[PDB]
C-alpha cells in the first residue's frame, strides 16, 4: 500500500514492525483551509542558572 | 440472465409413459456475452451408459457455470447447502478479521 502524491514514510527498509502501527501518513494532501493562526508558546527554564 | 435447453432423452414427447431428460446436451445463452455455448457437464454416477437415466439430479452450481449428474439419493436438503455456504462465507470472514491481530500466528480455532 502507498499514496503518490504526499507519502511521509516513517520507516525504514528491513525494518520488522508489528500490526496495527502507523507506517505512513497521507499527510491529508488535499490542502486545509488557509486560516492561519500564528500563536506564542513561552519556555519556561526548569532550574536556575547563566 | 441464463437460458437453458435440456434435449430429451431420444426425442420422445412429456406424453410418452417412459419419458427422461438428456442432461449430457444442455444449451446455454448468455445474456451479457451474447453467446450461446454448451454445457460442460461432469458425469459422476456408477452405470455408464447401461444405467437408466430415470435415477439422476442435475447439481447447477458457480453461476451457472458447474453442472454435475448424481443419483437422487444423495441429494442435499436445500437447509444442508444453505448452511454449508453460510459456514463457509463466516468462517472466511471470522478469520479475515482475526488476522489484523498481533495475537496470530500462535492462537488456535476451536
Amino acid at each position: 500500500v502507498n499514496i503518490p502524491p504526499k507519502s511521509l514514510l516513517l520507516v525504514q527498509n528491513d525494518q520488522y514492525v508489528e500490526s496495527e502501527q502507523v507506517i505512513a501518513e497521507i499527510r491529508a494532501g488535499i490542502s486545509t483551509l488557509n486560516f492561519k493562526e500564528k500563536v506564542r508558546k513561552h519556555i519556561y527554564s526548569d532550574s536556575d542558572g547563566e | 440472465s441464463k437460458v437453458f435447453l435440456t434435449k430429451h432423452y431420444r426425442n420422445r414427447r412429456a406424453g410418452d409413459p417412459e419419458f427422461a431428460l438428456d442432461f449430457e446436451e444442455i444449451y446455454v445463452i448468455d445474456s451479457k456475452t451474447k453467446s450461446i455455448t454448451r454445457a460442460k457437464v461432469v458425469v459422476t454416477v456408477p452405470g455408464g451408459r447401461n444405467r437408466d437415466r430415470k435415477n439422476d439430479l442435475l447439481v447447477i452450481r458457480d453461476n451457472g457455470t458447474s453442472f454435475k449428474i448424481i443419483p437422487s439419493e444423495e441429494r442435499d436438503d436445500p437447509t444442508t447447502v444453505i448452511e454449508k455456504e453460510e459456514w463457509k462465507k463466516s468462517r472466511q470472514d471470522m478469520e479475515r478479521h482475526l488476522r489484523k491481530l498481533r495475537d496470530f500466528s500462535v492462537s488456535n480455532w476451536f
